[PDB]
RNA sequence: CACUAGGGUAACCGGUGACUGGGGCUAAGUCGUAACAAGGUAGCCGUACCGGAAGGUGCGGCUGGAAC
RNA sequence: UCGCGUGAAGGAAGACAGUCUAAGGAUUGUAAACUUCUUUUAUACGGGAAUAGGCGAUACGAGUAUUGCAUUGAAUGUACCGUAAGAAACAGCAUCGGCUAACUCCUGCCAGCAGCGAUACGGAGGAUGCGAGCGUUAUCCGGAUUUAUUGGGUUUAAAGGGUGCGUAGGUUGUUCGGUAAGUCAGCGGUGGAGCGCUCAACGUUCAGCCUGCCGUUGAAACUGCCGGGCUUGAGUUCAGUGGCGGCAGGCGGAAUUCGUGGUGUAGCGGUGAAAUGCAUAGAUAUCACGAGGAACUCCGAUGCGAAGGCAGCUUGCCAUACUGCGACUGACACUGAAGCACGAAGGCGUGGGUAUCAAACAGGAUUAGAUACCCUGGUAGUCCACGCAGUAAACGAUGAUUACUAGGAGUUUGCUCAAGCUUCACAGCGAAAGCGUUAAGUAAUCCACCUGGGGAG
RNA sequence: UCCCAUUAGCUUGUUGGUGAGGUAACGGCUCACAAGGCGACGAUGGGUAGGGGAACUGAGAGGUUUAUCCCCCACACUG
């Protein structure tokens, strides 16, 4: 545009959206397991364990449960962090293992800190 | 016309691109000063002023090597839509000192070298190299 | 561009270039090579052979055949220069003596093959290797030495 | 004089509601074949009328169309 | 965040793990054998942070002695025995990237991406980073030029308003003087080298920017303002040359529709083939008379208009264009957010008219079906006047103005020249197709618009 | 010295004059003629922020944010 056009109007800059809006600019939130169910991936064909959780920030979302073997159930207090799964539409949050009701993965000897397992 | 100095630079550039030997311009005082600066700085072969019934004509014979012109780029800086003013302490260097910038100053019209020598600033008309 | 017809070889990139035929897919092998002696002479070529070594050898031969002379002084450039070729644009500026080459990739390969030590280089177009190396060599070719500028203009004490 | 308290009408910001309609994604179960080749009636734009559905037809325009 | 330690020098290829019955990796790694203590422990000495009655005498300031005064606190530090003794995790090793064997699973799983579901999943052995930390999540910057003044674009990727007139605003040919608002200059005011931490983070001092604001002196090239000039831009006049430019009034022939009458009788019409339909209470065809509506063959591909658009003949009233003058005035110019005007077809309201064609609707065919394509009918509409409405592939998918830059082939008008009209084609531009004096080339002024796809105009 | 025109008119001590009172002090600060003033250089109305140096971060253009520190402002359950 011309210099006078820029003087009259100016330039407008948008705002980048946050990839985890339900956290409300927090690292982790606390919730209760409203529902525990299983979903199918959008060329994978697995059975991924998910929980619908109502967070304390007045919001309900879906959180994936990483690892093999979950002791969670309905109406369980869990810690929810960011991070999405590529081959699953919907879910965009993870459940921290080893915190609150969620227990660490049993029989883990590698990648222990990502699944909350102590040194054996 | 909107910018006669830009028109003069454009005429020179088009003649250089077309590979002509001479170029004619409707005369003006600041353009007479600019072509005098160019001739004494060694970018054109020679010039001539013809004062006719109109405002006058400037005829410029350009400088070619034994077929590359002596001028490579002309860039108008201070346009009517955005005027550029600078001092001697912040004057620019064109092509890292191998090119010139025509500057209008209260002491007259000269290049950036003479302007920095005389410690004066003004309008930056064009970059020439 | 002055043609100016031992230089080491640098492989910029290779490509898995395919073809579609009724029988199936036939695959070639392309490679961009730059030859230079770190002195002011740099050439570039494109080998298009079946095997990788054969493609590299053909590119080396083509780059040796097509050479130009780039005016340089010490390990820097006489002035700043911008040049665009295709969807790629390059900008080169002189820098301080203790700075080195500040760019990576095809730009770094071309500037190493030409031997320039201190340079500030920035790419403002695309990351295509062909157009990138061609734009960089065009920028180097459009570069004028102070002696060349003085010869074109007249006197050699113009900078004073 | 005004801090409140009281009635009433007017705004704005908000919840909920018998019932009633879009959109996105995942499944794809059903029904046809509208477009991509002259896609088997060249295609598209506007407008009007009419159909389970993609759509059809009338009038004007375009080639981002064949073929002559 | 910074610093230190978890030991230092020699010791051949133990036992136990892996991968191949031996060989290779762990591996000089362990085990003993020789020294050192930073640091931990037990003891002693233990700083620094603490500095603040006479004797001039101006009779009081002020300068000189003495006195106690440490929460931190066994705290720095110094010294003494007897000992390697008390002290290493976490991540990832298929590409981007540094780092590979074997067993599982063949869903369980993993992922930042190419994706694998394994030199990608889980374990075991080795490897590679970093290291008292290592990873995961959340937030903010740069690469991003992904808002582009520096520093992007709009033919076909997103992006030129349907077209003009015009208000505010932005820009301003040439020249002679004034002024000093912008601009420039001067003078004032104001706001790396050491030293100490045992080293370092960190403390601290001086050289060094103040380049932001204000005051006060000067300069006049350029922009602005004021006062005059010039004619090249712009406009007015005159002459010549136009034209499917607008509005309005008249005049026409061909075809075709209906009504009424001559001739005449076995079909006509339609289709790929048929049928629905008209027709012996008298068709098609053919000859007349009477009443009407709509469209303008040949010329006819070119010209005009701001765009939408404009084509039978003629007249009237308007507008407008192009070329020139030795006629005039003197920069009176360009663009233009708001606003206003015009604006194809279809559509709406009131009054006329109503021949052809024809949405909707009705019947006949083809198909598995045919809510279509084909055929026969057929009402709005199509026509006129006035008024609404304001849309289009309203397209050159390309805004207006000004100046400049190569050649070929045609064409119209004004006379070899200048306007216009379209396709090949230098330089240049472009991602390419391509554009190329009617630019999408080189430049300047203003306006409009774009910032991933759906949702969604 | 922030956004919104899917915020276009606002104000009636509001603008000015005379006089008086009041104040540490000028003044519609208050009290007894003319009528004005302010707005497309954004009045008015609505939403959201305490403001700077710092700090972080970009070659630069700059930008982000006031965690410790310093300067100014506002407040002390609500009037
Ligand atoms: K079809
Ligand atoms: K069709
Ligand atoms: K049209
Ligand atoms: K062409
Ligand atoms: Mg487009
Ligand atoms: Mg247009």
């Amino acid at each position: 545009p011309t210099i006078q056009q820029l003087v009259r109007k100016g330039r407008e800059s948008f705002a980048d959206k946050s990839k985890s809006p339900a956290l409300n600019s927090c690292p982790q939130r606390r919730g209760v397991c409203v529902r525990v169910y299983t979903t199918t991936p959008k060329p994978n064909s697995a059975m991924r364990k998910v929980a619908r959780v109502r967070l304390t920030n007045s919001k309900e979302v879906n959180a994936y449960i990483p690892g093999e073997g979950h002791n969670l159930q309905e109406h369980s207090i869990v810690l929810v962090r960011g991070g999405r799964v590529k081959d699953l539409p919907g879910v965009r949050y993870h459940i921290v293992r080893g915190t609150l009701d969620t227990a660490g993965v049993n029989g883990r000897t590698q990648r222990r800190s990502k699944y909350g397992a102590k040194r054996p | 016309m909107t910018d006669p100095i830009a028109d003069y630079l454009t005429r020179l550039r088009n003649a250089i691109m077309a590979g002509h030997r001479v170029v004619s311009v409707p005369a003006s005082n600041i353009k007479k000063e600019i072509t005098k600066i160019l001739f004494d700085k060694g970018y054109i072969l020679n010039y001539k002023f013809e004062e006719n019934d109109s405002q006058g004509i400037i005829k410029v014979a350009l400088k070619y090597d034994l077929k590359v012109n002596a001028i490579k780029k002309l860039k108008r800086v201070s346009r009517p839509g955005l005027r550029k003013y600078v001092g001697y302490r912040d004057m620019p260097r064109v092509l890292n000192g191998l090119g010139i910038a025509i500057v209008s100053t209260p002491r007259g019209v000269m290049t950036d070298k003479e302007a920095r020598e005389l410690k004066v600033g003004g309008e930056v008309l064009c970059y020439v190299y | 561009v002055y043609n100016r017809v031992e230089l080491k070889d640098r492989l910029v990139a290779i490509n898995r270039v395919t073809k579609v035929t009724k029988g199936g897919r036939t695959f070639t092998f392309a490679a961009i090579v730059v030859v230079g002696n770190e002195d002011g002479v740099i050439g570039w070529g494109l080998g298009k052979a079946g095997e990788v070594p054969a493609a590299i050898a053909k590119g080396v031969e083509a780059a040796k055949k097509n050479l130009i002379r780039v005016p340089v002084h010490n390990g820097t450039i006489p002035h700043e220069q911008a040049a665009s070729y295709g969807g790629a644009s390059v900008f080169l500026k002189p820098a301080t003596t203790g700075t080195g080459v500040k760019a990576g990739g095809a730009m770094r390969a071309v500037l190493d093959s030409v031997g320039v030590t201190d340079v500030l280089a920035k790419s403002k177009g695309s990351s295509n290797p062909h157009n990138l190396v061609k734009a960089t060599i065009q920028a180097l070719a459009e570069m004028r030495s102070p002696l060349m500028v003085a010869q074109n203009r007249g006197i050699s004490v113009e900078k004073v």
